[PDB]
């Protein structure tokens, strides 16, 4: 076929003097070869990696080509890039302590165009591969920040919380020195998303409605914090704590826009919650809030179970477990279980 | 063999992959607040207290330990403050 | 006061530091003894325990050490003269590293020699030290190492990764040493040299001779612009050199600073020769003596106050609490110290303004 | 110079000793050794770096080695040899073991006397750690308790730091033989932060110790925390234990019980866990009991034995013995 570029490449490899017309004519090679017939194109780049990734070359004009390489790969059809990445991250990979400054770039690329396509696991393995922290350049602390945000994003959009935890830990050592406001409410809001996907419910109630009070949050995201804040804060566990969170919620002037407001109004005065009112409320919980507890019963109807149960002891002096199983729809057996739980920690 | 080098001698230094570990008393990570500070919303200071050893605590979690028991909670050393920074 | 000379002196007697090479017997450590004296005698001894701490890492981080009981042994006499507990940890961690890198060394010679790497297996040293104790910086350069140097890193790395997975190990390139061999016509001499050194006389080795310019060497070397200007004072202005390795300067003027555009040149019929005769087998060292790696008086006044009102509030204390309670009210104010905190110890108690307690060593009584 | 003089002489020296022919050799380094030492400081390089080059062949030669460090002790007693000696102490001997070597490594005498009835914290250290291996290999308790107990009063050494984690893991030990966990905890975690910068084998050994000291601790603070032990909570020979660990912690019983049962020929193997595992199935119940009667009044024998899974005759022992 039409393979000629390797014999001229060669041949211009073993020149004695230092020149520049070789990074010329690789644009105009790789300009003529844009409009191709077929995939002619990527081999030739394929051939013009491998002949650029020999250590022949001297490095001090092979990273500024292949810098310039890089930057001008994105204008491309992403299915050829998405290979000829693959081929120059397999290429670089038996000597990458010479080139470290590409490789970030280019696993920056492959995981946006990864994620543009809504694949949510190879992106953040792409991400991960980049030298953060055992590397010889120095990286300024906003790029590992921003890096350590994305992973943990986009390990959370793939249902796996302890790797986005795990990520964001370290995100968490850089956030207190970074100057950019705009860098720590987003690590704030990946934050209280991981301690969500937790199930650590009211911790990210109190983060979200701390969260909902900048200034410096547009009005809407302000109101969406505000509704996860409120959805939470109904999740969570019954207690001291929980009924504070309700009683300050409750005292928000803004609450009222949400379409969750009977259900605050009921919950904050302890009054018992039955399955009529909750209907509705049930299909406006993410899915990641409605999983089951191993029990046969959801998170959402035994936080409702518990707080009945807490609504329950102020209207009683002493209840049957037969009574008590009764308005609790628990048939006799788990309420004493329910209710033994909730004493020893100081809730009832 | 000419203009190259014939014996070379390398010099690393390794440290700790994470330094800030979870206190150990909270469960929950050192360099965020603790249990009470976050609830009565004063959690800005809420400092670390990298002691002697190399272990990080709070200085909340702490300071109910010390009372009882006033040596380092994980390797049972004598606990003095080497450095604080936040 | 003295100080740092006297740490000079010190140089000169525990190892041979440079011009150290005057060494008669064991007689000499008395005198060290003698010196340790004065060091009881005088005051401001923060810039002395500096000074002997980079002598220490100079000494064992190059392998030039007259005697090893002697270094040993001087730990122990500091301690006896009087020192602070934190440099002798640091100089018992220092040495244990030093200790325990013999042996690493040892297993990664005996385990990777099939794979021949670049250089021969019996050539490559590696020295691997903890970086809390041994050093105090934390800020990376780039050098642009060489393709010889490209492959030995990485298989170090490995082997580090394999037998004590869970840390990382960043290079240090200051602190790296090597011989190179020069084929200057005449006579080729082996020559020391660091790292960076290093790199700036290999980036004119891949066409002869030559010419370069100042902007085409940093362009080439990579290096943290000024900081490779003082490499460049190492190979044009080395003291006592008869004839430099390097030898150019373009518009002459001198090798601190305006360097501008100075077409730097080796000197392929350069006269390096020992003696300044047939430098058939010599050997040049052009590392040198490198070793590259709210006012007091109105704060301190802060904190005795904070632990007098710690006492007034409670008699009874332990030495743990009076740490966390100190450092509970003192976080509006600056973050303390340990230096600080135990230099108000020993302040309160030599004025009697507390008791210690004698059954119990770290327990206080207020007066 | 001389120094490269007998550089190149014990070079050849090297050179013939492939061609075998040994008497030759080891007349001229006996005759050389005095103008050696007087000449430039030996010490430790050049004859440790001859050592390297002949322990190759441990296998036999050993008359020559045998002869070899005879005339380096009678010839070379001025300056100390003594450090490298405790190297050939630990190569013949410990290697069989209740050999007579064993009996004859008490030359030290002189020095042990002069120290003890100090500064020489180094030797002292070493040697102490020599003969608590050689009692542990002959399974001498007392001796070894006696040894720790007279180890105990050195401060001021500066050891290389395998020997000082041999001792910390005898006194471990000792401490989790007699019954005070308390320093048992305290001796196993310097004796594993001892083991992760120098050596290998005995590494993943010392944690599952100190992880089973922590647990006979009345529990509180989970070990996996530390910088030092945490890259190990994932390894295949660890799993099970933080498994244990996580199990002991927030109490529960069937967990435990399915760990213990399933890691039957990976944990119950040691004489050192199939003896304490009976402390063990034990506190966990009485937590789990105290935490389950706390809200009742009157409460019913067999509930209790329908959560902790014993039988009733159990379960009432385990009550009689916590009222007394
Ligand atoms: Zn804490
Ligand atoms: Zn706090
Ligand atoms: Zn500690």
């Amino acid at each position: 076929m039409a393979a000629a570029v390797r014999q001229d490449l060669a041949q211009l490899m073993n020149s004695s003097g230092s020149h520049k017309d070789l990074a010329g004519k690789y644009r105009q090679i790789l300009e003529k070869a844009i409009q191709l017939s077929g995939a002619e194109q990527l081999e030739a780049l394929k051939a013009f990696v491998e002949a650029m990734v020999n250590e022949n070359v001297s490095l001090v004009i092979s990273r500024q080509l292949l810098t310039d390489f890089c930057t001008h790969l994105p204008n491309l059809p992403d299915s050829t890039a998405k290979e000829i990445y693959h081929f120059t991250l397999e290429k670089i990979q038996p000597r990458v302590i010479s080139f470290e400054e590409q490789v970030a770039s280019i696993r920056q690329h492959l995981a946006s165009i990864y994620e543009k396509e809504e694949d949510w696991r190879n992106a953040a393995q792409v991400l991960v591969g980049i030298p953060l922290e055992t590397g010889q350049k120095q990286y300024n602390v906003d790029y590992k920040l921003e890096t350590y945000l994305k992973i943990a994003r986009l390990y959370l959009e793939d249902d796996d919380p302890v790797q986005a935890e795990a990520y964001i830990n370290r995100a968490s050592l850089l956030q207190n020195e970074s100057t950019n406001e705009q860098l720590q409410i987003h690590y704030k809001v990946c934050y209280a998303r991981v301690l969500d996907y937790r199930r650590k419910f009211i911790e990210a109630a109190q983060r979200y409605n701390e969260l909902s009070y900048k200034t410096i949050v547009h009005e809407s995201e302000r109101l969406e914090a505000l509704k996860h804040a409120l959805h939470c804060t109904i999740l969570a566990s019954a207690g001291q704590q929980r009924s504070r969170m309700l009683a300050t919620l409750f005292k928000d002037e803004r609450c009222q826009q949400l379409a969750a407001y009977g259900i605050l109004e009921k919950m904050y005065l302890d009054r018992i919650i039955r399955g009529n009112q909750l209907q509705e409320f049930a299909a406006m919980l993410m899915p990641h809030q409605k999983a089951t507890t191993a029990d046969g019963s959801s998170i959402l109807d035994r936080a409702v179970i518990e707080h009945n149960l807490l609504s329950a002891s102020k209207l009683y002096n002493n209840i049957t477990f037969e009574e008590l199983g009764a308005l609790l729809e628990i048939p006799a057996a788990k309420a004493e279980k329910i209710a033994s739980q909730m004493i020893t920690e100081g809730r009832m | 063999k000419m203009f190259s080098l014939k014996k070379w001698n390398a010099v690393a230094m390794w440290s700790w992959d994470v330094e800030c570990d979870t206190c150990a008393i909270c469960r929950v990570q050192v360099m965020d607040a603790c249990l009470r500070c976050q609830a009565e919303n004063k959690q800005e200071d809420c400092v670390v207290v990298w002691g002697e050893c190399n272990h990080s605590f709070h200085n909340c979690c702490m300071s109910l330990w010390v009372k009882q028991n006033n040596r380092c909670p994980l390797c049972q050393q004598d606990w003095v403050v080497q450095r604080i920074g936040k | 006061k003295c100080p740092e000379l006297l740490a000079n002196y010190c140089d000169m007697l525990l190892r041979k530091t440079p011009l150290s090479k005057k060494l008669t017997s064991e007689e000499i450590e008395a005198k060290l003894k003698e010196v340790l004296l004065v060091l009881k005698y005088v005051q401001n001894k923060d810039v002395f325990m500096r000074y002997h701490k980079a002598h220490l890492t100079r000494r064992l981080i190059l392998d030039i050490s007259a005697d090893s009981e002697i270094e040993e042994n001087m730990v122990e006499w500091l301690r006896e003269v009087g020192m602070p507990a934190d440099y002798v940890n640091k100089l018992a961690r220092m040495f244990q590293d030093i200790k325990v890198s013999e042996d690493l060394n040892q297993a990664f010679k005996e385990m990777h020699k099939n794979n021949k790497l670049a250089l021969p297996a019996d050539s490559v040293n590696i020295k691997i030290l903890n970086a809390g104790a041994w050093s105090r910086s934390s800020e990376k350069v780039f050098v642009s190492l060489p393709t010889e140097l490209e492959d030995l890193i990485p298989e170090v790395e490995e082997f580090y990764k394999k037998n004590h997975s869970g840390r990382k190990l960043h290079w240090h390139h200051l602190m790296s040493n090597g011989i190179i061999t020069f084929k200057n016509e005449v006579g080729q001499y082996d020559l020391e040299v660091t790292t960076f050194q290093l790199a700036v006389l290999f980036a004119w080795n891949q066409r002869p001779r030559e010419k370069i310019s100042f902007e085409n060497l940093k362009l080439a070397t990579e290096l943290p612009d000024a900081e490779l200007r003082r490499t460049l004072w190492s190979l044009v202005a080395f003291p006592k050199l008869k004839r430099q390795v390097l030898l150019y300067e373009p518009q002459v003027n001198s090798p601190k600073d305006f360097t501008e555009g100075t077409l730097f040149s080796v000197n392929q019929e350069f006269s390096l020769i020992k003696n300044a005769k047939v430098q058939k087998r010599g050997k040049i060292n052009l590392i040198g003596r490198l070793q590259l790696t709210g006012i007091v008086q109105l704060r301190i006044l802060r904190t005795q106050e904070a632990i007098i009102q710690i006492m007034k509030m409670r008699k009874k204390i332990s030495n743990a609490q009076l740490q966390t309670e100190l450092v509970e009210i003192l976080k509006n104010m600056f973050l303390p110290q340990k230096k600080m905190i135990k230099e108000q110890i020993e302040w309160l108690i030599e004025h009697k303004y507390i008791r210690r307690d004698e059954s119990d060593i770290n327990t206080f009584i207020y007066m | 110079k001389g120094e490269w003089g007998f550089k190149a002489l014990k070079q050849m020296i090297k050179i013939n000793f492939k061609l075998t022919n040994f008497p030759e050799m080891m007349n001229r380094y006996k005759q050389l050794l005095t103008y050696i030492r007087s000449a430039v400081t030996r010490n430790y390089s050049e004859k440790s770096i001859n050592s390297i080059l002949d322990y190759i062949s441990t296998s036999k030669q050993m008359d020559l080695l045998q002869e070899f460090y005879e005339t380096t002790l009678e010839a070379l007693k001025d300056a100390k040899n003594d450090r490298l000696w405790f190297k050939t102490n630990t190569k013949l001997g410990k290697l069989y073991l209740e050999r007579e070597e064993y009996g004859k490594l008490q030359k030290i005498l002189r020095q042990l006397h002069q120290s003890c009835q100090l500064k020489k914290g180094t030797q002292l250290l070493e040697i102490y750690a020599l003969e608590i291996q050689m009692y542990t290999a002959q399974k001498n308790n007392k001796k070894l308790k006696a040894l720790y107990e007279q180890s105990l009063h050195i401060k001021s050494a500066i050891p290389h730091p395998l020997i000082m984690g041999v001792i910390r893991e005898c006194g471990g030990k000792m401490h989790l033989r007699e019954g005070e966990f308390e320093k048992a905890h305290t001796d196993f975690f310097e004796a594993f932060k001892n083991y992760d910068e120098s050596g290998s084998p005995r590494r993943t050994t010392c944690l599952k110790y100190l992880v089973l000291a922590n647990m006979l601790m009345k529990s509180g603070i989970n070990p996996f925390d530390s910088q030092e032990a945490k890259p190990y909570k994932n390894d295949p020979e660890i799993l099970a234990m933080t498994n244990l660990v996580s199990a002991y912690q927030n109490n529960d019983i069937t967990e435990f019980e399915k760990i213990l049962k399933t890691n039957h020929s990976n944990i119950m193997d040691d004489p050192f866990i199939r003896e304490h595992i009976e402390e063990l199935l034990r506190n966990i119940r009485t937590q789990v009991l105290i935490k389950l009667i706390k809200p009742y009044t009157r409460i019913h024998i067999p509930f209790i034995s329908k959560e902790l899974n014993i039988d009733v005759a159990d379960v009432e022992s385990l009550l009689v013995q916590c009222i007394l």
